């Protein structure tokens, strides 16, 4: 049960957290209505969201004497530097980066 | 210490890379010949040579080990795992052994 597009598979995963404004009412009729509410105060939300997560890692004890494949930047000039702003200050992310560059006997 | 057929000692070539050290252990099997014939002789720069190339000295009929280059400790991937992830390095302390001479 290993996520076909990636990841871990997890029996019991981290729960759905689910968020909603209150519903205010808006003015009410003087006279009673058994109609429900369909009139309310627009409104929405903002505030600052947190998460952190502790990963264990499997250190790399391998024993080949060349050199080994590693992620890097290139060196070259550009016009902008990969995963920052640009001019608009847009973050961009160039590429794909996946996790498979040390490498191990089978 | 150990006769004839007793071993002196064990090839130990290897790294152990332990939080903020590393240990680098090399091993290597060397040839020594008899140098000058057993003497020493004065040498100096041959007639003729430049006054930049004039030299004087001795040869000594010894010979030295040598590990002052970092290859000689530090294999390629070794050297990769040390430059890849730290912002410095320095050598603290250093064991020598000579063994299994015929």
């Amino acid at each position: 049960p290993s996520p076909l597009m990636g990841g871990f598979g997890l029996k019991h995963p981290p729960p759905q957290i689910l968020i909603k404004n209150t519903p205010v009412p808006a003015n009410p009729s003087t006279t009673f209505s058994a109609a429900k509410f369909a009139s309310f105060i627009t409104q929405y939300s903002t505030g600052q969201v947190s998460v952190e997560i502790e990963w264990e890692l499997q250190k790399e004890n391998s024993k080949r004497w060349n050199p080994e494949i590693q992620y890097t930047s290139n060196y070259n000039k550009s016009i902008n530097v990969d995963f920052t702003v640009d001019t608009n200050g847009v973050y961009s992310e160039p590429r794909p980066i996946g996790t498979r560059y040390l490498t191990r006997n089978l | 210490a150990d006769g004839v057929g007793n071993s002196s000692g064990n090839w130990h070539c290897d790294s152990t890379w332990m939080g903020d050290r590393v240990t680098t252990t090399s091993t290597r099997t060397w040839a020594l010949p008899t140098y000058n014939n057993h003497l020493y002789k004065q040498i100096s720069s041959q007639s003729g040579a430049s006054n930049d190339n004039h030299y004087f000295g001795y040869s000594t009929p010894w010979g030295y080990f040598d590990f002052n280059r970092f290859h000689c400790h530090f294999s390629p991937r070794d050297w990769q795992r040390l430059i890849n992830n730290n912002w410095g390095f320095r050598p603290k302390r250093l064991n020598f052994k000579l063994f299994n001479i015929q």
